[PDB]
């Protein structure tokens, strides 16, 4: 998504010191943070979170790492979806295939060697993280902790 | 000048000489050393040398007793080694040292350099050392062959200055 | 006199590209030694080491060769004597040399015919960006025809990935580069996970590219297994204290002090900048524990308490 | 002693309490103490018993300086050589000192290697021969196993502190004493956390130290680790052993610290040294430990000397109701990052290697 850097400008914007971090090294940084925060694109029964790629790379560190997470999220994102695993999602077009290679032959700040944007397709677009590792979810229906009562708040919503 | 001086006539030790040398720091693969009797020259030790793959082993200023293997005077370096002592020798070096040793802070005595080329190394050249028959100064005068001046001062101190210290 | 040894460790990688750099570094050094014409040991030892550290602060404090230097260095002062003839010192010495490169080199064959059978028919590898280590046991085994896919992680700011599924594309090997964000949700497919090494610390850790540590917890946690492949002449003497006590020469992550004065799903090209890019760092360091076994020309250890043993061994 | 039908008594020593088992019975005075005991072992034997803070270090050192006296003063039965019958007289001392408090693991491994030399001992020298030997043995033990390890680890020890740390102690460590005033002296510009705990509050002394070196300084109870770990950013712990498995043995409270600790993600420094390595492991706390008197908590307050009575002044003879205190616990090898012993920084699971090197290449 490349969404970081219009989240630095808008801080920035904000006068608020920003450092954007490429999504490979979130875990060098965790040691020197306080406290994680991000937003929710969708939720799950099962206190899951559907959230862009990666937002289960970083909560997985606030676990090992010791420090809380906590997302934000509102109300009329919770859906009645609940995948078992950590991977069983709807998604359109296929994803994370490969090649077949037959017997032909067709031929430290490197910055244009990038995936295309074929290949970059082939890539998912959306994590999900556990409820497991979310210490804190926060909606205008207050902060829930207890991803029970995530379900009891969801079946208070679907009539 | 005369601040610090050499000890013996000649500049350098000769091979498969025993010089006593005081330890200052250890590198990767060596262990650079002054040796004091040669106004504290430096020279250097293989690290297979120890004192009985010691890491333990971090010695800052500590006088130790060596054998030369090669000398390049041209460049000044010097390659040593220690566990080729033998008995009397080990000991002899230091019986040999603080003598010699003690006639040196003598001459500080206004150089806090020569004498050594007037007076002592002649002296060592005939009775083999100069704390060796030195007690003759009082039981001999041949002392006195060939004694040049200073100037009228320290024209004589040695009749002024036998045994002492 | 070369006066100028980088030449000829750079003009190695012209005459074959296909050698770590810390190999020209040796492969340059005997030519130092075979050349130097000296008197004293002192002689070659001092210049050895202003050699060497002159080899080192020419490359940015690389630490490949950093430790590969000064092992070497370590090497042939060990069964280093002087008796009677001075020419038998370099003779012991620089024999050593080539026989120490001998071993160099082939160290990342030893490897090859050693952990090629940890792959297994139709199994689903991973590995962090592109490495030496990695690619020949994975052709060493291709090479043995047997079935098997592997994702490529894309290794910003590396960006090396790119190259290394085309070195495995061009060798008839199925790939499918990932986004580094995109690791977690591929562990449930992977049955095994690969990385090369760019440096084997004290305590086992793994000094490699800036993102090991990143999916080294995630095999950690998806119960899949880990193993790096690390010549010997990778293991360095530092010890740090956890996934960021390094040194590090340009300062990292530094934040911005914004003065109250100033001004399609996949959005592609918009990214940081180089200025942007380079604040973050650029290796990474995954506790023993994380890892399985290393492979080396040594064999494969897997204690992480005998890799000190055995740098032990390798230093005096 | 009875006989060691006491030692049968033990053997009924094994119910249902989980400290049946841990040795109780001790001697703190010379009543009816035996002949064959030499003086300077009957004022450590005292020494060991009524002094606290007594840095496993230092009883192995005053340990050895009075085991040259007795040998010193040792003159064997003529006709029967040395190395014969030297040792059950030192036999007889050991048994003596025990009685006072149980052997530290700093002074069994001391004791272990003395019996040896005294065996290997060549029998072709006569006494004053023999006996001024091992004299620099034992000297040549203080000098390179301890005080020179000692003063290793200081310097590989502070070479890891950066400008800026934060440092937590717990219960006066002399080693740890000894680096934390090193660092000082070189400029290293830190501040310190002293954790104590009940009884004997061992921590004041470090703080006493620590203190009269100016150091910025920082005294809570151990009950107060939650709070003060967020500030902390390194440990450093001086342990009494270090377990072949790599479990850290050390005073009551060395666990709590490396668990806290490694909860709140700083890292856990095991300064020790080589000769405090012991073949044994221990999976629990309680298999192998010693005690200390429970009434010595009995004292509630700020003091142990004073006055102080408390509740529990009658547990005793109150059925039901027993106090304790073990004085060390292990702690997991996975919370301790490094060991800094002699031989540098290494990781705690290679200790028994370290101790192999000992057994192989020597004798």
């Amino acid at each position: 998504s490349g969404s970081g850097c219009l989240m630095t400008r808008t801080l920035k914007n904000a006068c608020i010191p920003t450092c954007m971090v490429l999504d490979s090294a979130v875990s060098f940084t965790m040691n020197r943070v306080d406290l994680v925060l991000v937003g929710a694109e969708g939720v799950v029964e099962n206190g899951g979170l559907i959230n862009q790629i990666g937002t289960f790379q970083l909560a997985v560190f606030a676990k090992h790492a010791h420090k809380p997470f906590y997302a934000v999220a509102e109300s009329h994102k919770f859906v009645r979806m609940f995948p078992l695993s950590q991977y069983d999602i709807p998604f359109s077009r296929p994803i994370l295939e490969f090649d077949d290679p037959s017997p032909e032959t067709v031929h430290a700040i490197h910055n244009e060697l990038i995936m295309n944007e074929e290949q970059i397709r082939n890539n998912p677009t959306l994590d999900v993280t556990p409820p497991e590792f979310v210490s804190g979810l926060i909606t205008d229906l207050g902060i829930i902790d207890s991803k029970s009562g995530v379900s009891e708040e969801l079946i208070k919503l679907y009539l | 000048s005369t601040s610090h001086c050499r000890f013996y006539e000649n500049k350098y030790p000769e091979i498969d000489d025993i010089v006593m040398v005081n330890v200052q720091q250890i590198a990767e693969m060596g262990a650079y050393v002054k040796l004091l009797e040669y106004d504290n020259i430096e020279g250097m030790i293989l690290l297979s040398e120890l004192s009985r793959s010691i890491q333990k082993l971090i010695r800052v200023g500590k006088n130790d007793v060596a054998v030369v293997l090669r000398v390049d005077k041209e460049k000044g370096y010097i390659d040593l080694s220690k566990r080729r002592v033998s008995s009397e020798d080990i000991i002899k070096c230091e019986e040999k040292y603080q003598k010699s040793k003690t006639v040196h802070s003598i001459l500080r005595y206004c150089a806090e350099e020569e004498l050594y080329k007037t007076i002592a190394w002649p002296l060592s050249r005939k009775f083999g050392h100069a704390y060796e028959a030195f007690k003759l100064s009082i039981i001999d005068e041949t002392v006195w062959e060939g004694i040049e001046p200073p100037s009228k001062d320290v024209l004589d101190e040695l009749k002024n200055y036998i045994s002492k210290r | 006199g070369e006066f100028d040894i980088v030449q000829v460790y750079k003009k190695f990688l012209q005459d074959d590209p296909e050698i770590t750099m810390p190999v020209a570094a040796i492969e340059a050094l005997v030519q130092l030694l075979s050349r130097s014409q000296a008197k004293t040991i002192s002689e070659f030892m001092d210049i050895l080491q202003n050699g060497s550290n002159t080899l080192k602060e020419g490359v940015q404090n690389n630490i490949s060769l950093s430790a590969g230097c000064d092992i070497f260095q370590r090497f042939v002062t060990r069964s280093l004597h002087d008796v009677g003839d001075f020419e038998q010192c370099k003779r012991h010495l620089v024999e050593n040399g080539k026989l120490f490169i001998q071993r160099a080199r082939a160290c990342r064959q030893r490897i090859a015919h050693l952990g090629y059978p940890l792959i297994r028919d139709g199994s689903v590898i991973l590995t962090h960006g592109f490495s030496r280590g990695v690619a020949a046991v994975l052709l060493a085994a291709a090479k043995r025809h047997v079935r098997f896919k592997v994702f490529v992680t894309e290794s910003r700011p590396s960006g090396s990935g790119c190259l290394m599924t085309r070195t495995l594309k061009n060798a008839c090997i199925p790939t499918c580069m990932v986004l580094d964000s995109a690791v977690s949700f591929t562990m449930n497919r992977v049955d095994l996970v690969l990385v090369g090494a760019e440096g084997v610390v004290e305590n086992g850790g793994l000094i490699n590219q800036i993102g090991t540590f990143q999916l080294a917890v995630f095999a950690k946690h998806a119960h899949k297994p880990f193993y790096a492949v690390a010549e010997s002449h990778k293991f360095v003497r530092m010890f740090p204290l956890s996934q960021y006590d390094i040194p590090f020469s340009r300062p990292i992550l530094e934040f911005d002090d914004p003065s109250p004065e100033t001004v399609d799903a996949i959005h592609n090209e918009l990214i940081m900048n180089e200025e942007q890019i380079r604040n973050n760092p650029t290796l990474d360091v995954t506790p023993p524990e994380f890892v399985s076994g290393l492979i080396t020309d040594l064999g494969i250890i897997d204690s992480k308490s005998g890799v000190s043993e055995e740098l032990i061994k390798l230093y005096l | 002693t009875d006989a060691n039908l006491q030692e049968k008594k033990i053997f009924e020593e094994k119910q249902v309490s989980i400290f049946s088992h841990l040795d109780w019975r001790r001697r703190r005075t010379t009543e009816n103490i035996p002949k064959d005991i030499h003086p300077a072992v009957i004022r450590l034997g005292l020494k060991l018993a009524n002094y606290k803070i007594f840095g496993s270090n230092q009883r192995c050192i005053d340990l050895l300086k009075t085991f040259k006296i007795v040998i010193q003063d040792y003159q064997t039965p003529y006709g029967t050589t040395l190395s014969r019958h030297l040792t059950t007289h030192i036999n007889s001392q050991i048994a003596y000192l025990v009685s006072t408090r149980p052997l530290s693991i700093s002074m069994g491994n001391a004791i272990r290697f003395l019996k040896l030399e005294i065996s290997v001992l060549d029998i072709d020298l006569t006494d004053d021969e023999g006996k001024e030997l091992l004299l620099e043995k034992i000297d040549s033990y203080i000098r390179d196993r301890i005080i020179i390890a000692g003063q290793v680890i200081v310097q590989a020890a502070t070479e890891k502190i950066q400008d800026g740390d934060v440092i937590l102690t717990y219960l006066h460590s002399s080693t740890v004493n000894d680096v934390l005033i090193h660092a000082k002296n070189v400029g290293k510009k830190f501040r310190v956390v002293v954790v104590d705990s009940r009884p004997e509050f061992e921590g004041r002394v470090c703080l006493k130290l620590l203190t009269e070196h100016g150091i910025e300084c920082t005294y809570v109870m151990i009950s107060a680790l939650s709070y003060i770990m967020q500030e902390v950013t390194k440990i450093f712990l001086g342990g009494h052993a270090m377990l072949s498995n790599g479990a850290l043995y050390s005073r009551a409270g060395t666990s709590l610290i490396s668990l806290l600790g490694h909860e709140s993600n700083v890292p856990v420094i095991a300064c020790c040294e080589s000769y405090k390595f012991t073949e044994r492991i221990q999976l629990d706390s309680l298999v192998y430990n010693e005690l200390a008197p429970g009434d010595q908590l009995v004292n509630m307050g700020v003091d142990d000397f004073e006055e102080k009575p408390g509740v529990l002044a009658n547990w005793k003879s109150v059925k039901n109701l027993k106090l304790l205190s073990l004085k060390y616990d292990v702690t997991p090898p996975r919370l301790i990052t490094v060991c800094v012993c002699e031989m540098g920084l290494l990781p705690s699971t290679s200790v028994p290697a370290i101790i192999n090197e000992f057994k192989q290449v020597y004798a």
